[PDB]
């Protein structure tokens, strides 16, 4: 959810990254992973859900 | 279709000696001068994989040659690592040229393990669950290589695993090995020390996930 | 078709290309890839009001 | 099927440089070491011909190569002659190795012409109808040659001409040319300066007339 001024606009990018050697740092590296575009002005809550991925039936 | 070169047979090789190609792990090191070029890198950008395999062998003897070679697909093996817990190097491969039988492998004695530390007494290691039974190798999918009729190798193993899928950088459930049944002998003049070549084909793969190129820990 | 003086009906802004992310440089491959661009008239392209040519190209 | 050898690509070649094979004229000189053996002589004993063509190209680059080549069929060209009005020699071909762009060709300036003589003033030549437009070459039937995907060349041009048929020793309405789009570059070790080979096939010919072997004027 956003809480700010009236006449301000912007853009945001949401992404998820599975495990690897280390957490991604650059937006360039992140962009390769799954991502979505959330505009500031279209709506105020761009819901996000992380898909369930794992090599088993459950997780610890 | 990926192809690779193994070390060349010599009469100096003893019996029960062997060498193995752990797929798909060998790809990372391009074992035997093999470069898939597409799958090798595609694995890096993914994490979970599920595919089969299909292999082949070749070795050209001649009318005046004799010998016997054993080839089989043994799953869940862990013979591709040094006793400490590190995989061998290219220099080590070029040096050994072959894996010689030893009581350690017969007993699973020297497989990798974690050191206990300063808190404990030093235990006497005696046995392990990854022993090697030289004679009963024939139980698993296999074929023979006789100098009089050895044409090539062929096998197609279905997928296996503790789970439907596993991580690429760690999974190892299938492995190819070759064993020298009868020491090579021949009259001089014909093909001397024939080379051994291997081919590998995956089947019905399903790559999973997406991320940047994997980075070393 | 030609703009004697800049006007709304003459110019229509610009077009540009941006590099989104750093490209990958694999082992021992050459560098400095090459990109080419081609132009063509759309299916609805149409001209009008013929004129006489400029003969400058003779020189 | 006649085959011929062209000069080998080198990184020293500039861009927009080219070489061409004017068919069927090149046969008389056996351009690029080509000898049809049957059609070549059959043309001599006849005078009028009407046939199509079918060409092909080849050039093997390697993983670590990059470049771009343009190949097209441009009709009614007259670039296979020196400015004076004489065709080049084998020594001249071996020397040049390539046709470099020049304002003369861009403007059709130096194409062959008849000298006026002593009666007239010397005119200043400025332009000609056989200019060369380097960029718009793509309009005619053509294909690209990229080191990453350049396999071969293929084309099939129907017959053309001011009349249904023409004299063999003079007719020239079709011509093959190759242009260097991107200068060649590569890492040392792989194939260096790959060769360029061409093939030619006529189709549905109809030789006309009969007489002894043609004699030089």
């Amino acid at each position: 959810t956003f809480c700010g001024p009236m006449m301000a606009r912007g853009k945001f990018l949401l992404s998820y990254s599975p495990p690897n050697g280390t957490q991604p740092q650059t937006l360039s590296e992140a962009m390769q992973c799954t991502y979505s575009i959330w505009d500031i002005g279209l709506n105020s809550s761009w819901t996000f859900v992380v898909p369930y991925i794992s090599p088993s039936d459950y997780r610890e | 279709w990926y192809t690779g070169r193994l070390n060349s047979w010599t009469k100096a090789v003893k019996t029960f000696s062997f060498q193995a190609v752990p797929l798909p792990g060998a790809f990372l090191s391009r074992q035997g001068g093999l470069n898939g070029g597409a799958f090798t890198a595609t694995l890096h950008r993914h994490f979970l994989m599920k595919c089969g395999w299909q292999v082949q062998v070749q070795c050209n003897l001649t009318q005046f040659h004799q010998g016997a070679l054993l080839v089989a697909m043994v799953p869940e093996t862990t013979l591709d690592v040094k006793p400490d817990g590190k995989a061998k190097s290219l220099q080590e491969l070029n040096e050994e040229q072959w894996v010689e039988m030893s009581d350690d492998y017969r007993t699973g004695k020297n497989m990798p393990f974690q050191s206990l530390g300063t808190y404990y007494r030093p235990p006497n290691w005696t046995w392990g669950p990854n022993f090697i039974n030289p004679y009963q190798v024939t139980v698993f999918p296999h074929q023979i290589l006789n100098a009089r009729t050895s044409t090539s190798v062929d096998i197609n193993v279905p997928y296996i695993g503790e789970t439907p899928t596993q991580s690429s950088e760690t999974q190892n459930s299938w492995t190819l090995l070759v064993m020298v049944l009868v020491p090579l002998d021949y009259k001089e003049g014909a093909t001397t020390d024939p080379e051994i070549t291997f081919s590998v084909r995956p089947t019905s793969p399903y790559f999973n996930g997406l991320r940047n190129r994997y980075t070393a820990g | 078709t030609r703009a004697i003086t800049n006007s709304v009906y003459s110019a229509d802004g610009w077009f540009s290309l941006h590099k989104l992310t750093k490209i990958t440089l694999p082992p021992d491959c050459p560098q400095s890839p090459c990109i080419l661009f081609f132009a063509s008239a759309g299916e609805d392209y149409t001209l009008r009001l013929p004129v006489d040519c400029n003969p400058s190209y003779v020189f």
